[PDB]
């Protein structure tokens, strides 16, 4: 009995963890791609700078 | 003679400036399609 019971409180523990861990996850990689596509703009707005740019001194 | 031919065009002058013209035809459109190119830039 002693055995179920510990069982049975350790399992909603983990649960709480695992999802604590799968949020975490979640938003590490929401940030991840919020970054990347951060920085793919940044360089598509230099690329068009640089190709503006180049227009004008040729 | 020598500094007649020392221009350099061998072959006639007629094709010479067809082609010039054809040349110059050419760059403005280049020109031109870069400068439309390099003006409509909005995407984000």
């Amino acid at each position: 009995h002693v055995h179920h019971l510990i069982n049975e409180y350790r399992p909603h523990q983990a649960r709480e963890t695992l999802r604590v861990m799968m949020e975490v996850q979640k938003r590490q990689r929401l940030e991840t791609a919020e970054r990347f596509q951060k920085h793919l703009e940044r360089v598509i707005e230099m690329i068009q700078n640089c190709l503006a740019s180049l227009p004008d001194d040729l | 003679k020598l500094i007649s031919t020392m221009p350099g065009i061998h072959l006639s002058p007629e094709q010479q400036q067809q082609q010039l013209q054809s040349l110059r035809e050419q760059v403005r459109t280049k020109n031109e399609l870069l400068q439309k190119y390099k003006s409509l830039c909005m995407f984000e």
